[PDB]
């Protein structure tokens, strides 16, 4: 999908709730890499 | 532009790292080229009879020498947008040893081209790079303009692969 | 009068083709550079930039070339004769064509 | 002056030492005939100093132009020789003039400095003004 | 997508989300190119995303040691004011930023008391909690 | 004009040469309804542009062919008086 609007209605509708969760889950400096659950469109 | 429900920036077609071909070059410089005279005259569909790599080479080969390494930015950009075959890159690189005026300014053109293409067919690309290293050892001299600076192929190839930005276009690390 | 009411209700062309195809010669209509010339775009203004395909003349360069890059001018250019503008690479393209680029390049040089 | 002496020297360097010059001063209402000679030092100066050389002209100084003896008479008359092309003034023909080059010559009547034969470029520019 | 949907293609978004036009704008163009503070704000938050995720990328990438990573995040979250323009599009963020600087100073003291002064102060926790407590408030605003 | 001639003429009011040329510059081109080829620079661009109105002011006074060539006719007058020191 790198290179339909009706399907992007809700996806574009809530961007920032994803910014919240992601910025909330930041790997802490004592943790190399963090596996995380993801709900994607 | 396109009328309905979307506006497509430039052509932005095809392939080359899963997103788009024209994304390799910034919007500002890309629109400087697409708004430049040379691009609208000697290139694209009406000049090249649609996308044609060999006639695209007819333009650059057709161009003391007047062409200095604007025109280079443009011809490189159309090389990008057309995106010919890596095999054709191999031939165009290694053929025609019976004439010395053929690859003159084509060297750094086919070079910066593959420099923009991909970062790691893979082994063939690596052979292309090490061959470009051999030509960096070939001790060649050329002139370049934006000011005026003459630079040696050994300095521009090594300084280019080691350097982030080249003549305004950024590069990634292979 | 009746005819009026009804209306209300070669090789040189190939040379013209050879002109409007190669731009390097077409690029320059500016040979006058800075010069004073004494005398709805249709059938030419007797000045400006000449497009014979659609019979329009354009006072500026970006309009003359931009119109040429436009589809309609290409559609008319094709409807004149053929469709080369729309016209793979099975290696014979760069082998034979590229070899013709070296050969013709040496011929010109 | 320098532009004159250098030219004199270039013409007559090894050819004739005692040849003279007629410098005609011209202004509206009257003209004046100022004749001059040249010594052997001026030829050397012209040989060395051709292009520019304003300071060495200053040092050159009034010397050496010795005032030659010239007379003006109605008791004799004379004639002109002109080049075969009959264009002596190459002002606007810049490519055709050659400072050392051979030309055929003939007797005839010379033309005006600005005359139709000497100004051909103007006609192509004149008709080119309207164009076509 | 939203910019092209707006019908203007000449506003360029950097991959860092910095918005700059392609060419100079006429009086008519500027008015049409003006977008609400909502959009600019969302862009700024996506620039937070881009900055911190860039830092962690260059950590996973072999560029930088972990110390300069934690100093990286720290520098971001405290330096938001100079390094990002959220305060312009919503000024109530200054309460956050002013609070971020405050905790900032505190940490530096407790961190820099014996050792000295300079870069390398870690412990980005409190300013980061401040920012999460900013998002939880400003999310319904931008979603709406 | 007969009255103003017998008595005043408004102190014989004549707009001077200045006021004439400036009255020309002020006046609009009476009837609003040549072409010159020029090279012009758009934003970050160079474009050949056809121009209009008046660029046509030209000086070329004492120089080139015209003034000296016209001045050449008077040269027979320079030999009426001829003298040398
Ligand atoms: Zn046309």
């Amino acid at each position: 999908h790198s290179d339909d609007k009706k399907a992007f209605l809700g996806a574009l509708k809530y961007l920032p709730h994803a910014i919240l969760k992601l910025l909330e889950n930041m790997p802490h400096p004592w943790e190399q890499a963090k596996e995380v659950k993801v709900l994607y469109h | 532009a396109v009328n309905e429900f979307q506006v497509e920036s430039n052509i932005s077609p095809k392939q080359l790292n899963n997103q788009s071909v024209s994304l390799v070059i910034p919007r500002l410089t890309r629109d400087k080229i697409h708004n430049s005279m040379y691009y609208k005259v000697n290139l694209s569909n009406e000049s090249l009879r649609g996308n044609t790599m060999v006639e695209l080479l007819k333009v650059m080969i057709g161009a003391h020498l007047h062409m200095m390494v604007i025109e280079f930015k443009c011809i490189l950009m159309k090389l990008i947008e057309i995106r010919p075959n890596f095999q054709q890159l191999n031939f165009l690189l290694n053929v025609k040893n019976e004439n010395g005026f053929d690859s003159k300014y084509i060297i750094a053109l086919l070079l910066v081209y593959a420099r923009l293409q991909y970062y790691y067919e893979n082994d063939l690309i690596k052979l292309f790079k090490v061959q470009l290293y051999k030509y960096s050892q070939h001790y060649f001299k050329l002139k370049s303009f934006p000011e005026l600076c003459i630079i040696h192929i050994d300095e521009l190839v090594d300084w280019l692969a080691t350097q982030d930005h080249i003549w305004g276009i950024p590069l990634g690390k292979c | 009068r009746e005819e009026y009411a009804e209306q209300a209700r070669p090789i040189e062309l190939q040379a013209l083709k050879s002109k409007y195809t190669n731009y390097d010669h077409l690029i320059k209509g500016s040979l006058k550079d800075l010069n004073k010339r004494k005398l709805s775009f249709k059938r030419g203004k007797k000045f400006g930039f000449y497009c014979d395909i659609c019979n329009l003349t354009f006072k500026d360069t970006l309009q003359y070339i931009d119109h040429l890059n436009h589809k309609v001018h290409a559609i008319k250019f094709e409807n004149l004769f053929d469709e080369p503008l729309i016209i793979d690479v099975p290696q014979e393209e760069f082998e034979l064509c590229y070899h013709n680029l070296i050969k013709d390049f040496v011929e010109v040089r | 002056a320098a532009s004159e002496v250098a030219t004199h020297s270039k013409l007559f360097a090894d050819k004739k030492r005692d040849c003279i010059d007629i410098s005609i001063f011209s202004t509206p209402g009257s003209v004046s005939l100022s004749a001059y000679n040249l010594t052997d030092e001026g030829y050397q100066w012209g040989e060395e100093n051709k292009d520019i050389m304003n300071v060495l002209s200053e040092g050159f100084e009034p010397t050496f132009s010795t005032h030659a003896q010239l007379l003006l008479s109605d008791r004799i008359t004379g004639n002109f020789i002109i080049p075969s092309g009959n264009v002596w003034n190459y002002t606007f023909m810049g490519t055709a003039f050659n400072q050392e080059g051979d030309y055929n010559f003939k007797y005839g009547i010379p033309l005006e400095f600005y005359n139709e034969m000497h100004r051909p470029v103007h006609f192509l520019q004149f008709s080119e003004l309207a164009g076509d | 997508l939203l910019i092209h949907r707006k019908g203007l293609t000449y506003l360029h978004l950097d991959y860092n989300f910095n918005l700059k036009p392609t060419k100079t704008l006429t009086t008519k163009e500027r008015k049409k190119s003006r977008l609400g503070n909502s959009f600019h704000l969302m862009r700024e938050l996506l620039k937070m995303m881009k900055l911190i995720v860039d830092t962690h990328v260059q950590f996973r990438l072999g560029n930088v040691d972990a110390f300069q990573l934690a100093d990286g995040i720290h520098y971001i979250l405290n330096h938001i004011g100079q390094l990002t323009g959220i305060y312009r599009y919503k000024y109530k963020v200054m309460h956050q930023i002013r609070a971020c600087k405050d905790l900032k100073h505190i940490i530096y003291y407790k961190f820099n008391k014996n050792l000295g002064k300079g870069p390398g102060c870690g412990f980005w926790q409190p300013a980061w909690r401040v920012w999460l407590n900013f998002l939880r408030g400003t999310i319904p605003l931008l979603e709406r | 004009t007969e009255i103003k001639d017998i008595i005043l003429g408004q102190n014989i009011k004549a707009p001077s040469v200045k006021r004439q040329k400036m009255a020309e510059l002020e006046a609009a081109r009476s009837e609003k309804q040549m072409k010159t080829k020029t090279i012009n620079a758009q934003g970050e661009e160079i474009v050949v542009v056809a121009s209009a109105d008046y660029e046509s002011q030209t000086f070329s006074s004492k120089n080139e062919w015209r003034k000296s060539a016209i001045a050449n006719t008077l040269l027979y007058l320079r030999l009426k008086n001829i003298y040398v020191s």
